[PDB]
C-alpha cells in the first residue's frame, strides 16, 4: 500500500526516484522506470526522467493518494498510499 | 616487456634528439636515449601492477565506524595528451564498514593509477573505485590537487593555475555532513 | 500505545529503519524482527530493522497503524504513525 | 486552549520533551509531570518532561489531543496537536 | 480570503509571530493586535504580534481557521491555515 | 492534471511564486498571470507569478485545488495541491 | 582581425603621440621616440580577446569521460583593462563545473578567461561571460566562477585604498540551485 | 598491568635481543658507539610502551569536578607519540579532544593523561582514537565526546611508500558529537 | 569585595609567607636578588587577584547606550591573564566575545573590563568563560551572547603532563547564540 | 627555424607514437589519438631557444645612462629540460648587474633567461650562459646570476627527494672581485 | 644540593605558606576548589626549583665522547623569576666547537634543565649554561642565546604583551672569532 | 659490504629477536595485529640500515662531468637511526661545493646522503662522512655540509624537548679557509 517518491534540487524537473529493490515490478514497468545502483551505494533504485508532478498524476490513476510531502536535505519526498 | 621495449624506446628518444636539431653524439646526450626511456618506464610503472598484489591482504577488522583519512599524498603523473608531468597531492577519506585498509595501501593505490598516462578526472575516479571495491565501505571521498606543467611551461602559461578534482562515493555523496567533515579535516 | 515513530537516515530506499525506544511494545519490536542497541555515548537504547522504511510502513498498516505525518530533520526522515 | 506544541531535539527516542510555554494550562503541565525552567539568555519560560515524545503523545491522546502535523526545523522535531 | 500563513523564528514558545503581508485583511490584523513594519532592505511590509504562535492559533480558531499544515524551513516554523 | 506544486524562496510574504513547469496547463498559467522563463544553466522552463503564495493559494481554491501538504526544503517553501 | 590591427596601428600611435604632447612631455626625447608604437602594440595585445571566438579557442577539446564529479581550475592569473579609465585590473579566476558526460580540456577553461579578460571590461561582465561560455560550450549540470582582482584605479588614484580587492561570483545551474555543490566548490578553491 | 618489577626482570632479555639485532644487521656490538645500545634501546622501548603499566582509574586520580556546566570544553594540540604495532616504528602527531559535560567535568590535564595511557603502547591509529573517546565517555558520562588524531607515520615516510608529506587523520564522534552535526561543527571550527 | 585597606593590612602576611617559601626551597632570603622578593611577590599576587576588589556595576560605569542596533557586535583577541586555582600557576590567552543587542548596547571597552574582573582571580577556565557571558547577559539583556576563551595552562606545559603545544578552548553560547546556529556560525566565522 | 619545425614535426610524431606502443599503451584510444602531434609540438616549444640569437632577443634595447648603481631583475620564472633524462627542471632566476655606460632593457634580462632555458640543459651551463650573455652584450662592471630549481628527475624518480632544490651561482667582474657588491645583490634578492 | 629527604621535610612548609597566602588574598582555603591547592602549589614549586637537587657531574652521565660546529637549538626553557616568583619561559640555543671531546646531544638540554629549574635572572641563567659546557668539555668555544617572555612584564607591571628578553653569552672562540659567532647566529635562525 | 644474501640469511634471526622483544614487553605475539610484526620490523630495520650494502664508487656511477660556480643541493630529506638508542633522527641536508674541473651529478649528492644516513649513526659523523666523500670523489676547491635534524630520542623520551633541533656543520677546503665562500653558501641555503 505505501510508496515513496522523491526528487532532488528542483521540483520542476526529473529524475524522480520511484522505487527500491523490493518495489512492485509491474508498477515500475508501468511508470517507465529504469533500475540502477549509484557508485558506492549498497542498494538499487528505480527512477524516471519525468518531473514529480507527472509521476503523481500517473500514480493517482493507479489508486495512490499523497499522504505527506517533506523536504530533507536537498531531497523533496512524497509518501503515497493506495487507499 | 620492459627489457624488450627498452631499445625501442631508446631508438625513439634518439630520433627525437635528432629531429629537434640536437646532436645525439655530444657528451651530454650520449646516454640520454636510455635514461629517458628508463625514466618513462618508471613514470608508467602503474601498468605493471594489480590492486590485489598492492593490497597484499592488508585488510583488518575495526568494529567502530570512524572517519579515516590519509592526506597530502604526493602524486606524480603523466598527462596523456602531451606526455608532460602533472604533479600534486591526493587526499583520501573513507568511512569503514567493519573492514579497515592498511594506511600505506591508500598511498600504494594512488601509485597504481598515477604512474600511467592519464587525465586527472580518470585518476581521481580510479582511486575512489579501487578503495570502494577492496573494502566495501559505507563511502569514499578523493580529492586530487595538481599543477599541470602543460598549463605553466607552455600553452596558456598560467604560472599559478591548479586543477582540483573530487570524487565522492556512497555516504560521501549521499550525506553532505560526512563530505563536510572530510573537507574540513583535509585542510 | 497509539503513537509510533519510525525513521531512516541519508537515503529513503535502504535501511536501517529505527522503529522504537526502550519503552516500545516488545511484541511489536519482535514482530518487526527488530534488534536492540545503544550507540556509543548515547543515554538510550533503540530498536532497529535492516528493512527500508517502505517495507516497515506496509508491515505497520497490517498492525492497524496509519501514517499521520512524515518529516525531514537534519539527515533523518521521520514518520509519525497512529493506531486508529 | 485547543492547540498544543510539543518538541524534542537531536534524537526522537529520548527526552527531554518540551511541552509548553509561560501561558500553558497549569493542570495539563502538572498531569504530564512537567517542570518549568528558563535556559540562560532566553527571554521565556518553558515546560519540559524527561519522557521521550512517543510517551507524551500517548498521554495527550488520553486528554483529547490529536496530532495534526509533525515537522523538523533545525535540530528540533515539533508536533502540533489539537483538542478535538 | 480562505488561506493564512503564520510563522515564528528560532523558538516556538515565544513571539514575535508573523501573521500577514501587505494584502492581508486589515480587520483580522486589527483583531489579532498586529503591527505593520518593513525590515531594512526588504521589499515588503509584514504584520506581526508579540504573542507566541500557540496563542495566535487559538485566536484564529475562534475566527474559523484550522491548521492544514505546519513546516520548518531554515530557522522559521510556518503554519498554513484555512477557513 | 490533478496535482500542482507551487513554491516561494527566502520569505513567505513576498513573491515570486513558482507555479509550474514546461508541461503545466497553459490556461491555468494564463489565469494566474504567469510568465515563463529558464534560469541560466537550468535544463528546464518554469512558470512564475509576482504574487506572494497566500494570494496564489486563494486563486487556486477558486479553481478547485486544495492544499494537501506544505514543506520546507533548503530555502524553498513548497505546497502540494490537488484538484478535488 | 589581424588586418584591422595592422591598419589601426598608425592611428593608435598618432593618438598616443598626441597624448604625450598634451601631458607636457617631449615625444622627440630618446625615451619617448618609440613610445607611440609600443603603447599602441601593448593596447592591441591587452584587447586581443576581441579577435577570438569560443569555437576556435575550444579547438574540439571536448572529451567523453563517464565523469559526474566536480572539476575545478583555480588560481588562473587574469589581466584585464578597466573600460572606464583604461587602466589594468588584475587578479585570479577560479572556475568549477559539474560535467554532464562532456568534459572540457583543462587549459580551455583558462583560454576562455583569456577571450573575455583581454578586452575593455567591468569585473561583473567578465565573470558572467566566462560562466555563460562554459555553460553553452559543454551544457553541464552547473558552473561556478569567482574572480578576485585589484583594480589599479582604486589603488594608484581616486580613492587610493591600497588593500582593496573586488570579488565577483557567478553561479549557474546546480551551482546556484544546490547550495551543497556551491559550498564544495568554495571550500575546494581556498 | 605491567609493573616496574616486570621491567627490571625483562630488561636483560630485551638487551640480549637488541644485541642480537645489532649482530644480525652486520654491525659490531663491541664498537664504542654500540656498547651500551642493547640496554639503552631496551629502556627506550619500555618507556615507549609504559602505557601498559597504567590504569584509567589511577590516571584520572579523582579529578572529576561538579558543575552546572553544560558548555563545550576542548583540549587541543596535545603532542602524541606512539609505536606502530606492525613495524615497531614511531607514529607521531597531535590529539584534539572535545566534550560536552553532563554535570561532571574532567580535569584538563587528565585528557592529555588519557592520551598517554593509550599512545604509549603498540598501536594502530584507529584503535588509539576510539580508546581515548571511550575512556572519556565511561569516566564522565558526558553528553558527547569528539577526538581527532593527526599523525605522521614514519613507516610511510622513512620507508615503504616514502610519501614525505603524508598524514593520517582519524576521527571519533560519540553521543551528541555524532547525533548533533551542530555540536560536531562547533568542535571542528574551534580546533583549527 | 576586597579593599585597598585589606591589601595594605595583608601585605606583611603575604610577604612573611613568601619569605618562608624562599627558605623552604633551600634558598637564601638574605642574598641581594631575594631581599625584596617577599614584598614584590606579594604585590604581584595581589595584582593577579585584583578582580576580587571589583563589582560589575562599577566596571560598567553606566556605559550602556540606548542606540537600537540590531546587528552583531564582537570584541575579539582580548588578552587574558588568569591564575589556576588548583596550582596557583598562570593560565594565559585570549577571549573573544560576541553579542546581539536587544535595546541596549554596551561600551566596547567594558567587554574587556568584564574579562578583567573575572580573570584576575583564582579560577578554572570553564567558570571564567561562563561568568563573562552571564555578566554581559545580565547587564544588557541582549538577544544572546557568545564567549570563547583560548588559553595555555602553564600547569600543563612547565610541569605535569608537559604537553608544550596544548591549549584549552572553552565556549559559552547563551540566548540566540545557543538557539540559533546561524548566529553562532556568524560569530565563529568572524572571530577567526 | 620554423621551416625545420614543420619538416621535423612528422618525424617527432612518429617517434612519440612509437613510444606510446613501446610503453604498452594503445595509440588508437581516444585520449591518445592526437598525442604524437601534441607531444611533438610541446617538445619543440620547450626547445624554442635553439631558434633564437642574443642579437635578435636584445632588439637594440640598450640605453645610455649616467646609471652606475645596482640593477636586479629577480624571481624570473624559469622552465628548462634536463638533457640527461628529457624531464623538466623548473624554478627561478635572479639577475643583478652594475652598469658601466650601458643599461639593458629590463625585459631583455628575462628574454636572455628564455634563450638558454628553452633548450636541453644542465643547470650549471644555463647559469653561466645567462651571465656571459649579459657581460658580452653590455660590458658592465659585473654580473651576478642565481638559479634555484626543482629537478623533477630527483622528485618523481631516482632518489625521490621531494623537497630537494639545486641552487647554482655565477659571479663575474665586480660581483666576484668585490664581496660588498655580491653581498648587496644576495641581500636584495631575498 | 637539595635532596629528596629535604623535599619531604620542606613540602609541608611550602603548603602551609600557600594556605596562608590563600587566606591573606581574601580566599577561602576550605572551599572545594582550594582544598588540595596548598599541596599542589607546594609540589609545583618544588618541581619548578628541582634544578637545585642536580649537579653537572650526575647530568654528564655516560655522555662524553672522544672539530666542526655542533648546535642544539629551540630547547624549550621554563624558569622562575627570582624577583617576583612568576615564570619566564622561552627557548635556549646552544652552539659549541669541540676540542677532542663531544657531548651527548641530550645533555645540552639537561644542562639547561639544571639551571632553569631554579629562582633566576635571565643573565645568570645564560652564563651558567655556557660556563657548565665550557668546564665539562673544555671546547674551543661555546655560544648560548636565551629568548624568553617574562610573565612579570606581560601579566603585570609594564604590561608590554609582546616584550621579549634576549640574552647572549659567547666564550672562547665564540667571543674571539666573529666568523664562528656569525656562523652560529646564522644557523640558529 | 652487506648483501641481499646476508639479508635473507639474517632475516629469520632478526625476526626471532623482534618476537622475543614483543614477549619481553608484556605483549602477545600471537594476537592478530602482531603475527607478522617480527618479519615486518626485521625488514624495516634492514631497509633503515641499507647504507652498509653500498659503496661510494657504485653510488657515484661515473656521473662526474667536465666549472667556476658554487653548486648547492639543499633540502635533501634525511632519515637516519640513532646508534645509541635505535630510534630515528630525521631532517634535511644542505650541500654546497666549489668544483675544480670536475662537476658531480646532482642526484649523486643526495645518493651520498643515503649511503651514510641509512646506518646506525651519530649526527656529527654523518655530516663529516658526506663532506669527506664529496671531497675525495671530486677533489673540489671546497665542500660545505649542513645537517638539521629532530632526534626522536629528545622529543618522544628523555628530556622531551618537543621543538629541539640539532644542527651540525662541516666546512672543508675553501669553505673553511674563505669566510666569503662559506657566507655565500649559508645565505643561499636559507
Ligand atoms: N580535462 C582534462 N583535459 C586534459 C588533461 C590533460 C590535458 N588535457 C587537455 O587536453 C586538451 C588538448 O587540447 P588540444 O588538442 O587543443 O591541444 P593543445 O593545443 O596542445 O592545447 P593547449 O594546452 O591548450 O595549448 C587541452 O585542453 C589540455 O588541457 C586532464 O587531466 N583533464
Ligand atoms: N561596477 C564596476 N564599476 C567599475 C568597474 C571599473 C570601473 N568602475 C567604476 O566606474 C566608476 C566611474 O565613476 P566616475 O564617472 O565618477 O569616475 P571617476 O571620477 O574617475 O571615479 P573614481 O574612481 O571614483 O575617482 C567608478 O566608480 C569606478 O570604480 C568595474 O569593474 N565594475
Ligand atoms: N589501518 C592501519 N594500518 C596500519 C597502521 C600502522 C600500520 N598499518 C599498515 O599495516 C599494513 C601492513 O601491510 P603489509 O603486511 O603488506 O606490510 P608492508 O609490506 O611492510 O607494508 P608497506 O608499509 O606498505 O610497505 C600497511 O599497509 C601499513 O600501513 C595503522 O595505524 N592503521
Ligand atoms: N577542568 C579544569 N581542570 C583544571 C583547571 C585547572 C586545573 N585543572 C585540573 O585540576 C586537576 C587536579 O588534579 P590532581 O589532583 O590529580 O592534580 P595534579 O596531580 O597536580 O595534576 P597534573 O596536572 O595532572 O599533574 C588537574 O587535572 C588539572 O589539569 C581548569 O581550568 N579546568
Ligand atoms: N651536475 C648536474 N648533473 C645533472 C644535471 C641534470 C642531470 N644531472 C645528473 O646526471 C647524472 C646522470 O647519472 P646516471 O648516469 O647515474 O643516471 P641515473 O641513474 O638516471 O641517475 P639518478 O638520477 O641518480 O637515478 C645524475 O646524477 C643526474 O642528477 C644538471 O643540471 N647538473
Ligand atoms: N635584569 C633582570 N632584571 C630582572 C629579571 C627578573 C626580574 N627583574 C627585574 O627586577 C626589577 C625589580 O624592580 P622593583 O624592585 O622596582 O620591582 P617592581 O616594582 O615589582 O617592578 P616592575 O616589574 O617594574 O613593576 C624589575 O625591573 C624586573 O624587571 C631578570 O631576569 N633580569
Ligand atoms: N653527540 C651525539 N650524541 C648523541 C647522538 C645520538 C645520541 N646521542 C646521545 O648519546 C648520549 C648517551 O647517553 P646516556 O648513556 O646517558 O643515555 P640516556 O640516558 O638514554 O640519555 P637521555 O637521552 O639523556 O635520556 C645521550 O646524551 C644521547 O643524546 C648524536 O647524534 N650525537
Ligand atoms: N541525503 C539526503 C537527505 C535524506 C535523508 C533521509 C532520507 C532521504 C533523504 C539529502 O542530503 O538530500
Ligand atoms: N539529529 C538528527 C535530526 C533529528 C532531530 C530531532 C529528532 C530526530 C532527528 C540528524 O542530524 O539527522
Ligand atoms: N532553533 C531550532 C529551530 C527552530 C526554529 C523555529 C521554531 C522552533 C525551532 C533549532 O536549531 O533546532
Ligand atoms: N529564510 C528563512 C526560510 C524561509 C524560506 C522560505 C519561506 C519562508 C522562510 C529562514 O532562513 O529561516
Ligand atoms: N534547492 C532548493 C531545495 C529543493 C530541493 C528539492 C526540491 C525543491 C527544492 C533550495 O536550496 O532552496
Ligand atoms: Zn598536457
Ligand atoms: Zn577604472
Ligand atoms: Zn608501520
Ligand atoms: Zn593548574
Ligand atoms: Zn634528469
Ligand atoms: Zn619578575
Ligand atoms: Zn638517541
Amino acid at each position: 500500500p505505501y510508496l515513496l517518491i522523491s526528487t532532488q534540487i528542483r521540483m520542476e524537473v526529473g529524475p524522480t526516484m520511484v522505487g527500491d529493490e523490493q518495489s512492485d515490478p509491474e508498477l515500475m514497468q508501468h511508470l517507465g522506470a529504469s533500475k540502477r545502483r549509484a557508485l558506492g551505494n549498497n542498494f538499487y533504485e528505480y527512477y524516471v526522467d519525468d518531473p514529480p508532478r507527472i509521476v503523481l498524476d500517473k500514480l493517482e490513476r493507479r489508486g495512490f493518494r499523497v499522504l505527506s510531502m517533506t523536504g530533507v536535505g536537498q531531497t523533496l519526498v512524497w509518501c503515497l498510499h493506495k487507499e | 616487456d620492459n627489457e624488450l621495449n627498452l631499445p625501442n624506446l631508446a631508438a625513439a628518444y634518439s630520433s627525437i634528439l635528432s629531429s629537434l636539431g640536437e646532436n645525439p653524439q655530444r657528451q651530454g646526450l650520449l646516454k640520454t636515449p636510455w635514461r629517458a626511456a628508463s625514466a618513462m618506464q618508471f613514470f608508467t610503472k602503474g601498468y605493471q601492477e594489480t590492486i590485489s598484489d598492492v593490497l597484499n591482504d592488508a585488510i583488518f577488522d575495526e568494529d567502530h565506524d570512524e572517519m579515516v583519512i590519509v592526506k597530502d599524498i604526493d602524486m606524480f603523473s603523466m598527462c596523456e595528451h602531451h606526455l608532460v608531468p602533472f604533479v600534486g597531492k591526493v587526499h583520501i577519506g573513507y568511512l569503514p564498514n567493519k573492514q579497515v585498509l592498511g594506511l600505506s595501501k591508500l598511498a600504494r593505490i594512488v601509485e597504481i593509477y598515477s604512474r600511467r598516462l592519464q587525465v586527472q578526472e580518470r585518476l581521481t575516479k580510479q582511486i575512489a573505485v579501487a578503495i570502494t571495491e577492496a573494502l566495501r565501505p559505507a563511502g569514499v571521498g578523493v580529492v586530487v590537487e595538481a599543477t599541470h606543467m602543460c598549463m605553466v611551461m607552455r600553452g596558456v602559461q598560467k604560472m599559478n593555475s591548479k586543477t582540483v578534482t573530487s570524487t565522492m562515493l556512497g555516504v560521501f555523496r549521499e550525506d553532505p555532513k560526512t563530505r563536510e567533515e572530510f573537507l574540513t579535516l583535509i585542510r
